[PDB]
RNA sequence: GGGGGGAACCUGGGGAACUGAAACAUCUCAGUACCCAGAGGAGAGGAAAGAGAAAUCGACUCCCUGAGUAGCGGCGAGCGA
RNA sequence: UGGUUCGUGGAGCCAUGGGGGAAUCUGGGCGGACCACCGCCUAAGGCUAAGUACUCCGGGUGACCGAUAGCGCACCAGUAC
RNA sequence: GUAGGGAAACCGAGUCCGAACAGGGCGCAGCGGCCGCAAAGUCCGCGGCCGUGGACCCGAAACCGGGC
RNA sequence: GCUGGGGCUAGGAGUGAAAAGCUAACCGAGCCCGGAGAUAGCUGGUUCUCCCCGAAAUGACUUUAGGGUCAGCCUCAGGCG
RNA sequence: GUGGAGCCUGGGAGUGAGGGCGCGAGCGAUAACGUCCGCGUCCGAGCGCGGGAACAACCGAGACCGCCAGCUAAGGCCCCC
RNA sequence: ACCCGGUGAAAUUGAACUGGCCGUGAAGAUGCGGCCUACCCGUGGCAGGACGAAAAGACCCCGUGGAGCUUUACUGCAGCC
RNA sequence: UGAAAUACCACCCUGGCGCGGCUGGGGGCCUAACCCUCGGAUGGGGGGACAGCGCUUGGCGGGCAGUUUGACUGGGGCGGUCGCCUCCUAAAAGGUAACGGAGGCGCCCAAAGGUCCCCUCAGGCGGGACGGAAAUCCGCCGGAGAGCGCAAGGGUAGAAGGGGGCCUGACUGCGAGGCCUGCAAGCCGAGCAGGGGCGAAAGCCGGGCCUAGUGAACCGGUGGUCCCGUGUGGAAGGGCCAU
């Protein structure tokens, strides 16, 4: 992690809860992450989005 | 004069029915983003303190 | 009528530091030591603008207990209803 | 600001140095920010035995000392120095 | 002391995590001949060691208060 | 200039033609009594007899390094065998 | 393999300045009664005893007491002896 | 200073029946080994030794010891704005 | 006639003006609070609502106060060093010191991750326009000397290397049993459940060939939960999960 390799949370787009923390490089990956993850709340895979840590 | 309960131990620890000493795993207070889920999950449990360390903490809790 | 004295005890007005925190400043020591004023054979307190959950109690003082509980605390050392 | 367990804390309560500043029960204070409800209590005047503390003083009693002990002093000692 | 588990609400020989009737953590279960015997536990005594006190005795340089 | 007598200024204070000089024969903060049995991870000292066993001077961590906590190594009691 | 063996639960420690020597290395200079590790030993605690002239740790050897008895160990057997 | 009459201290002192050499030994030996030397006890003198005496080294380091002093160390206070 | 249309009366705006209330800032003057002063004083004179003094705000402040000012170390200082990784020392298990010998880390990758499928290097010689020691092409030899993001070591083509397709397992709930170990930490992990990815399937996937890329507690922030809520309902504030 650095000024350019930032930390970030991923949020259930269906239930709005942040379920995973991870990292990315914002120079190489400027767009907000979107990943399918298991939502422990919604109990199924859900598209999750990068949301500010 | 009577002994005093050590409040820092009273707040961190519990003496189980058989007199083991139990506390939360250390190491997920923060700096957690790059810790695997196995790590965070396992640090979420209680553990039984090593005997010499537990016996010491027990004497701080004379009235539990 | 006062004034001045009295070993401790008592109330009030002021009020440290070593030390402890294995350094130290908040904190501790401690509202202690000590200075002062005043009382008296005691002094203080005392008859709810109380307590605090009981549909309750019933001035104050003092002992046992409640309880090293509840809490307070560089949530440390410790302090403590 | 102090007091309380309460060190600024969600910090009420009691007290009060500064500023502002009411009402007389249809008044007011309180039950831990605040609000409502439901209760408790009557501030801004005073006094009040006893149960409590102490031991200069008198007496009684010691699995207390016995002249390097026990009070500093058993004796002309708060003396000689 | 006779119940534990849980931050807690709370449930209870269980309870906590968990979607779980999964898995796991921490818990639960005398001898002889109804009689005796032993025992949880608890009280008192005694002893070792620990905590708080000056805490095995003696020793500072210093610091603070009030006086001379 | 020196000197008698009579006075005033003191403890973080005085006084000093200045040396941290002097303030009652030791002043980089007087003396007495008190907090007080300050604290001393340092030095010293620690008192009868016999019998059994019998170490360590390493490791980890430590504002730690001649101090500690845990472990190792000694010893006692109970259990196992 | 029955030993002051071992294992388990608990009470009490002390130690956490080591040192010489042999072997294996590093450091040093194929120096130090040097230094720093490893394996072993002994002194430490066996400054008790024999040998080594004397001498903690080299060789011999683990001192419960007594004997005007015997055998040995290392080392010795010309006199000191 | 010395001798006789008179009066008569002191620090220090484990005890002492207290030689030299070459060695040895915690590395500078009266006290150990081997040798050498040496009748017993004083008085006046000298200072090489008794690591002589005095002073729990003042240099040096160590102690999470103290104090005085400094500053654009930290934190606060007086004072001033 | 435009969105709205006309005289006349209101409730109210844009801006601006003069009276006024009430004020905030400046300027001038007054006197009587307050201060100074005057043989004289219920007064005169001077300053004057300032100054002083109370409460509060922020600042300057060794004048003073309380203190702090690390350890290792062939004495101490000066210099150097302090955690983590790799090799050696290390005496063929583990471990093992010195201010012994050499180097590295404090990142990174949205692919540089999962899976399916495919492919195989460096280098040497010979051949080929621009074209060279070395660009790209063809041939033969070539087991790994290349590659594997970065130090080193171990590993590795029967792939961990290279290319492509689909993907997010860089899961959630746990976790038998172990490695290591004073503690606390650190490490590996089959398996079951939930919902997925790739694959025809067997199966693989709880990040990365591996060993560094890190920081306990306390205090606090943010999202969630809806557990506590000081007579009661809320609220304040806290707990819990995540960060
Ligand atoms: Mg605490
Ligand atoms: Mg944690
Ligand atoms: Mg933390
Ligand atoms: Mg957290
Ligand atoms: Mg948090
Ligand atoms: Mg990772
Ligand atoms: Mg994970
Ligand atoms: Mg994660
Ligand atoms: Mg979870
Ligand atoms: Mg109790
Ligand atoms: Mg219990
Ligand atoms: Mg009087
Ligand atoms: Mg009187
Ligand atoms: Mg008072
Ligand atoms: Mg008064
Ligand atoms: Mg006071
Ligand atoms: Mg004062
Ligand atoms: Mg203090
Ligand atoms: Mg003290
Ligand atoms: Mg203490
Ligand atoms: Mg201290
Ligand atoms: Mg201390
Ligand atoms: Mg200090
Ligand atoms: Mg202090
Ligand atoms: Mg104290
Ligand atoms: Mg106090
Ligand atoms: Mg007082
Ligand atoms: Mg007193
Ligand atoms: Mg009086
Ligand atoms: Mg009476
Ligand atoms: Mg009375
Ligand atoms: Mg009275
Ligand atoms: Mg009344
Ligand atoms: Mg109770
Ligand atoms: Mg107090
Ligand atoms: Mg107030
Ligand atoms: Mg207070
Ligand atoms: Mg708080
Ligand atoms: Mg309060
Ligand atoms: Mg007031
Ligand atoms: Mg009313
Ligand atoms: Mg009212
Ligand atoms: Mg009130
Ligand atoms: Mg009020
Ligand atoms: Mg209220
Ligand atoms: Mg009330
Ligand atoms: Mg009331
Ligand atoms: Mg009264
Ligand atoms: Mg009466
Ligand atoms: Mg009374
Ligand atoms: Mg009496
Ligand atoms: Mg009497
Ligand atoms: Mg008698
Ligand atoms: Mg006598
Ligand atoms: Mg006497
Ligand atoms: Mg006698
Ligand atoms: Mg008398
Ligand atoms: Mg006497
Ligand atoms: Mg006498
Ligand atoms: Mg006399
Ligand atoms: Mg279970
Ligand atoms: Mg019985
Ligand atoms: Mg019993
Ligand atoms: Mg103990
Ligand atoms: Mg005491
Ligand atoms: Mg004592
Ligand atoms: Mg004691
Ligand atoms: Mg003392
Ligand atoms: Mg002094
Ligand atoms: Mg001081
Ligand atoms: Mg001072
Ligand atoms: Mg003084
Ligand atoms: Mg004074
Ligand atoms: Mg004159
Ligand atoms: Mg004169
Ligand atoms: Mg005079
Ligand atoms: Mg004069
Ligand atoms: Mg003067
Ligand atoms: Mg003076
Ligand atoms: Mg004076
Ligand atoms: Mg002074
Ligand atoms: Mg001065
Ligand atoms: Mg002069
Ligand atoms: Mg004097
Ligand atoms: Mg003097
Ligand atoms: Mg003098
Ligand atoms: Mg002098
Ligand atoms: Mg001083
Ligand atoms: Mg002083
Ligand atoms: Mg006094
Ligand atoms: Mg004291
Ligand atoms: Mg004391
Ligand atoms: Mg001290
Ligand atoms: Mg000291
Ligand atoms: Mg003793
Ligand atoms: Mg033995
Ligand atoms: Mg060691
Ligand atoms: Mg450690
Ligand atoms: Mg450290
Ligand atoms: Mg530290
Ligand atoms: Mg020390
Ligand atoms: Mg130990
Ligand atoms: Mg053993
Ligand atoms: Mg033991
Ligand atoms: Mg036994
Ligand atoms: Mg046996
Ligand atoms: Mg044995
Ligand atoms: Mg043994
Ligand atoms: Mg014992
Ligand atoms: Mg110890
Ligand atoms: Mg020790
Ligand atoms: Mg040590
Ligand atoms: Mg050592
Ligand atoms: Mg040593
Ligand atoms: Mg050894
Ligand atoms: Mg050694
Ligand atoms: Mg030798
Ligand atoms: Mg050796
Ligand atoms: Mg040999
Ligand atoms: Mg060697
Ligand atoms: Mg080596
Ligand atoms: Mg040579
Ligand atoms: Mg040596
Ligand atoms: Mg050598
Ligand atoms: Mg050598
Ligand atoms: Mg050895
Ligand atoms: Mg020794
Ligand atoms: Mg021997
Ligand atoms: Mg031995
Ligand atoms: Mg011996
Ligand atoms: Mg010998
Ligand atoms: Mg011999
Ligand atoms: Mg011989
Ligand atoms: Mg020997
Ligand atoms: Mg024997
Ligand atoms: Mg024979
Ligand atoms: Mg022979
Ligand atoms: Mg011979
Ligand atoms: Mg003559
Ligand atoms: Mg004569
Ligand atoms: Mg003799
Ligand atoms: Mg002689
Ligand atoms: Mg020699
Ligand atoms: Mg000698
Ligand atoms: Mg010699
Ligand atoms: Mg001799
Ligand atoms: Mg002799
Ligand atoms: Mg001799
Ligand atoms: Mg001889
Ligand atoms: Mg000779
Ligand atoms: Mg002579
Ligand atoms: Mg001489
Ligand atoms: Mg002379
Ligand atoms: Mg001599
Ligand atoms: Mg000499
Ligand atoms: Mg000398
Ligand atoms: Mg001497
Ligand atoms: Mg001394
Ligand atoms: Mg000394
Ligand atoms: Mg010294
Ligand atoms: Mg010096
Ligand atoms: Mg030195
Ligand atoms: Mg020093
Ligand atoms: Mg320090
Ligand atoms: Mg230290
Ligand atoms: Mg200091
Ligand atoms: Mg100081
Ligand atoms: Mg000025
Ligand atoms: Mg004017
Ligand atoms: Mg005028
Ligand atoms: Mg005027
Ligand atoms: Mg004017
Ligand atoms: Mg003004
Ligand atoms: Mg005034
Ligand atoms: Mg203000
Ligand atoms: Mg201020
Ligand atoms: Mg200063
Ligand atoms: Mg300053
Ligand atoms: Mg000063
Ligand atoms: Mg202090
Ligand atoms: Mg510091
Ligand atoms: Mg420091
Ligand atoms: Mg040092
Ligand atoms: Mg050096
Ligand atoms: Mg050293
Ligand atoms: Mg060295
Ligand atoms: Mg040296
Ligand atoms: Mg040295
Ligand atoms: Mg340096
Ligand atoms: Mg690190
Ligand atoms: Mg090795
Ligand atoms: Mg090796
Ligand atoms: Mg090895
Ligand atoms: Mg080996
Ligand atoms: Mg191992
Ligand atoms: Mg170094
Ligand atoms: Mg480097
Ligand atoms: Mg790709
Ligand atoms: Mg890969
Ligand atoms: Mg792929
Ligand atoms: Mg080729
Ligand atoms: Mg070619
Ligand atoms: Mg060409
Ligand atoms: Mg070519
Ligand atoms: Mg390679
Ligand atoms: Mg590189
Ligand atoms: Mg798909
Ligand atoms: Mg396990
Ligand atoms: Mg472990
Ligand atoms: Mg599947
Ligand atoms: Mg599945
Ligand atoms: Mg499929
Ligand atoms: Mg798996
Ligand atoms: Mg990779
Ligand atoms: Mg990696
Ligand atoms: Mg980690
Ligand atoms: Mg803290
Ligand atoms: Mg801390
Ligand atoms: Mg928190
Ligand atoms: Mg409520
Ligand atoms: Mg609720
Ligand atoms: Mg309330
Ligand atoms: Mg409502
Ligand atoms: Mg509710
Ligand atoms: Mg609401
Ligand atoms: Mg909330
Ligand atoms: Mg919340
Ligand atoms: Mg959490
Ligand atoms: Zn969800």
């Amino acid at each position: 992690a650095s000024e350019v390799r930032i930390k970030l949370l991923l949020e259930c787009t269906e239930c709005k809860r942040r379920n995973y923390a991870t990292e990315k490089n914002k120079r190489n990956t400027p767009n907000k992450l979107e990943l399918r993850k298991y939502c422990p709340w919604c109990r199924k895979h859900t598209v999750h989005r990068e949301v500010k840590i | 004069p009577k002994m005093k309960t050590h409040k820092g131990a009273k707040k961190r620890v519990k003496i189980t029915a058989s007199g083991k000493v139990v506390a939360m795993k250390t190491g997920k207070r923060h700096l957690n983003w790059q810790k695997s889920g196995k790590e965070i999950r396992q640090k979420g449990r209680k553990f039984v303190l090593a005997k010499p360390e537990a016996e010491r903490i027990k004497l701080l809790l004379p009235y539990e």
